[PDB]
């Protein structure tokens, strides 16, 4: 679980850019106030391989 | 003596640093938390090291590279900017990736 991937963004990455950020994805009407919950995500997946 | 650059200057995204310390130039892109008025007197992706002036300085950010461009000349008056022609020569091309829609300068 080491290695990670973003599965969510507001926009599509430009050439060469670098986002760290973990800052809570909303993913549809609920307003997220900063954590998860229904239609509201921490950005970052594991492979677990 | 230098400026910042950045999306949220909080530190929820990256930011990029400039500093002239007379000694040297010093540049750093980091998740800082800025001042909320910053102030100079007597993790971490990149860190680098290397009136009477007009000092002109242009900034670009293309596929990553942050660039800058510069021109020092001598001025004979004093109101405001003198008409007249000298093109600005790179300075650097910085390989940082780090998004910017806002700046803020060091004085
Ligand atoms: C760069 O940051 C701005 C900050 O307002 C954001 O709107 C934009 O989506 C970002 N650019 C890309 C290509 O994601």
């Amino acid at each position: 679980y080491n290695y990670l991937f973003r599965l969510f963004r507001k926009s599509n990455l430009k050439p060469f850019e670098r986002d760290i950020s973990t800052e809570i994805y909303q993913a549809g009407s609920t307003p997220c106030n900063g954590v998860e919950g229904f239609n509201c995500y921490f950005p970052l997946q594991s492979y677990g391989f | 003596r230098g400026w910042i650059f950045g999306t949220t200057l909080d530190s929820k995204t990256q930011s990029l640093l400039i500093v002239n310390n007379a000694t040297n130039v010093v540049i750093k892109v980091c998740e800082f938390q800025f001042c909320n008025d910053p102030f100079l007197g007597v993790n971490c992706t990149f860190e680098y090291v290397s009136f009477k002036n007009l000092r002109e300085f242009v900034f670009k950010n293309i596929d990553g590279y942050f660039k800058i461009y510069s021109k020092h000349t001598p001025i004979n008056l004093v109101r405001d900017l003198p008409q007249g022609f000298s093109a600005l020569e790179p300075l650097v091309d910085l390989p940082i990736g780090i998004n910017i829609t806002r700046f803020q300068t060091l004085l």
